């Protein structure tokens, strides 16, 4: 607290806009080689992705 | 030469009848990479009497 | 023969909006559908660009 | 294919002594998405000797 | 704990009988007729299933739905730890971390 | 003031 | 087919290997130079196709 | 680029929908 | 190459085609509700030669 | 800049036609044989590099 | 093949992303209760079966 | 208000479509026969006054 800073500009922050991407995109690992997912029968472990 | 209003294409045949055959299959063949259909006069003539 | 559990008017308005599209104003038959802002009726605070 | 079919197996019910529906050999069938023209059609013929031996 | 690996270079080798031409061009002509065809098998022939067996269980039942069984050969079997064995067909195994 | 009216068929070259 | 293995219990979550054993065989054919057909028959479980 | 379905059509008969042969 | 091709969909026939004419039926009289359609490839060759 | 998230669960959800059940069987049979195989192309396919 | 591309300089590192266009496929076969067998293709750029 | 124009060139540009040299010419043939003249109106014809 001071005279001159009396004086000091304020200016509002940059408008920034946060959500999930457009369809969710990376939400689930498609094409990924740690990450890829199951589809198969209980009986038989030979999966169909 | 002779017909006037049939040979300007204002009354009488379509282009699928006036035109030879051979062309009339070439036409529907090729239609979809190279259309010769906006080229021909189509007649339209309205009923007139009843 | 009409009656009193029948509503004819609302009836007239579903199905002018199944037959054409209401956002198109008609004068003659005084046809210019009720509407509101959306920006009044679900408010989009975006702030201002201040 | 519609010529050339694979056959159906038909099951059994030990309690009732009747058959229990069916369903393609699904279980003895040969790869041949790796193979040439003439390599397929001794597949095909090798299957297709194989219904006849089963409609006889 | 550190450990990496890093490829620099890899090379094929390719090691030739230095057979005789006329020989070899014998050789093919036959190999290369259909009645000629070369085969194999896989040593352990077989079908290689894992089912899974909670903690502190004690019956594991399995179930085949209806299946063609021509030319089966018997049934093989042993129990493995789920730490001690990686999941494959996924290029890298994120949860194998024993070593 | 014009009658464009026509249609095609399957994938060939041109006339048989 | 059903299967029932009584087993010791273990405090660590276990896998079960089963191998039901096949017959894996494949025939692989060389007609013109540089080709290599191939025919593969696993005969029960067999395969994929 | 690709897509692609069955398709020959017909509408509902004079039994209109449902049972499906003529 | 073609039987590959023929069946992985990519050539030949049709699924109006190839698909058990009962199949076909099925879809057509249910594909208002439940549309089967959009699960069968139909291939589409380009003209080649000529 | 600090954003973080949290799952607590994921369930799946299915929805069934409830389909006459001898018209469902009769459905299911054709659509088990080998000349009536689902196939499908990636929607817009490519290698992508 | 070769390709080159021209392209504008930029003070940052960018890719040239490439599609090569080609059938990416599968077929899909369910012939009892508890299974599903696919197969796949992909016709030029080929990843085996 | 002193605007002018000049015209330094004029060209003439013409597309075809690449088609085999004999189909190009079967077409031809049917073209010029006299059944087959080609034939338009003013899109949007009347006598102007």
């Amino acid at each position: 607290s001071s005279e001159t800073n009396l004086t000091q500009q304020s200016m509002p922050n940059r408008p920034n806009y946060i959500g999930f991407r457009d369809n969710f995109v990376g939400l689930m690992y498609y094409n990924s080689t740690g990450n890829m997912g199951v589809l198969a029968g209980q009986a038989s472990q030979l999966n169909a992705v | 030469m002779m017909p006037q209003w049939a040979y300007m294409h204002i009354a009488g045949q379509d282009a699928s009848e006036y035109l030879s055959p051979g062309l009339v299959q070439f036409a529907r063949a090729t239609d979809t990479y190279f259309s010769l259909g906006n080229k021909f006069r189509n007649p339209t003539v309205a009923p007139t009497h009843d | 023969v009409d009656l009193q559990d029948r509503n004819t008017e609302l009836s007239y308005q579903l199905l002018l909006d199944s037959l054409g599209d209401r956002t198109r104003y008609f004068s003659m038959w005084n046809s210019a559908v009720d509407s509101y802002d959306p920006d009044v009726r679900i408010i989009e605070n975006h702030g201002v660009e201040d | 294919s519609k010529e050339i079919p694979t056959p159906y197996m038909w099951s059994y019910q030990p309690q009732m002594g009747l058959a229990a529906g069916a369903s393609q050999d699904y279980s003895t069938r040969m790869n041949w998405l790796s193979a040439g023209p003439s390599m397929i059609s001794r597949v095909n013929g090798v299957r297709n000797h194989r219904n006849q031996i089963l409609l006889e | 704990d550190g450990a990496s690996v890093r490829f620099d270079s890899v090379n094929l080798y390719a090691t030739f009988f230095p057979m005789a031409h006329n020989t070899a061009s014998t050789l093919e002509a036959m190999l290369r007729n259909d009645t000629n065809d070369q085969s194999f098998n896989d040593y352990l022939s077989a079908a290689n299933m894992l089912y899974p067996i909670p903690a502190k269980a004690t019956n594991v039942p399995i179930s085949i739905p209806s299946r063609n069984w021509a030319a089966f050969r018997g049934w093989s079997f042993t129990r493995l730890k789920t730490k001690e064995t990686p999941s494959l067909g996924s290029g890298f195994d994120p949860y194998f971390v024993y070593s | 003031m014009g009658t464009w009216n026509e249609i095609g068929t399957s994938q060939l070259n041109g006339g048989a | 087919l059903d299967m029932t293995f009584e087993v010791d219990p273990m405090d660590e979550p276990t896998l079960l290997y089963l191998l039901f054993e096949v017959f894996d065989v494949v025939r692989v054919h060389q007609p013109h130079r540089g080709v290599i057909e191939a025919v593969y028959l696993r005969t029960p479980f067999s395969a994929g196709n | 680029d690709i897509n692609f379905a069955s398709l020959a059509p017909r509408h509902g008969t004079r039994p209109f929908m449902g049972t499906w042969n003529e």
